[PDB]
């Protein structure tokens, strides 16, 4: 809801 | 640093996830993830909160539990892989932390696949590839992680 909702990690 | 009242901030951050409908909170996730990196000495209570949150919490919070576990989990192996923290006491390092998850990650994932929706299943799935890139040993990718039982318990189509 609040904040960086649905955060996403990533790597090549 | 240890069994101090510092834990309260880590608890209230976790509780702040429980308060959300999506259960995800990227900056807050990074807050307790960064304090966990600054101090592996409390990995014991930290690992206890992710497994307990991920098991009890709702389906969206299970997705968010795996975001936390991905952030703190990989960063623990990476940091210790980059530092002398890979050669210290068992508890209070990635050693006991990845060891603890290595025996129960099957509970968190299998339940999360069965509880979470197809889009959430995919977020976890990219997290598994991200964990295979990091090399985390918690690769308990048994058929329970496929959760094909709860998939047959529900409607589906692809033809």
């Amino acid at each position: 809801d609040d904040d960086e909702d649905d955060y996403t990690p990533s790597i090549s | 640093m240890q069994q101090d009242d510092d834990f309260q901030n880590f608890v209230a951050t976790l509780e702040s996830f429980k308060d959300l409908k999506s259960g995800i909170s990227g900056s807050r996730i990074k807050k307790l993830t960064t304090y966990a990196l600054d101090h592996i000495d409390i990995e014991s209570k930290i690992i206890s909160l992710i497994i307990d949150y991920s098991r009890l919490c709702p389906d969206s919070h299970k997705l968010g539990s795996l975001y936390i576990i991905d952030s703190i989990g990989r960063a623990y192996l990476d940091e210790t892989r980059s530092n002398s923290n890979s050669s210290s006491n068992k508890p209070g390092t990635c050693a006991h932390a990845i060891n603890t998850l290595g025996e129960v990650i099957q509970e968190l994932l299998s339940d999360a696949i069965a509880k979470s929706n197809q889009d959430h299943k995919e977020k976890i799935r990219m997290l598994l590839d991200i964990w295979d890139r990091s090399g985390l040993f918690q690769k308990s990718y048994l058929n329970a992680i496929r959760s094909k039982c709860f998939a047959m318990d529900l409607e589906h189509h692809h033809h």
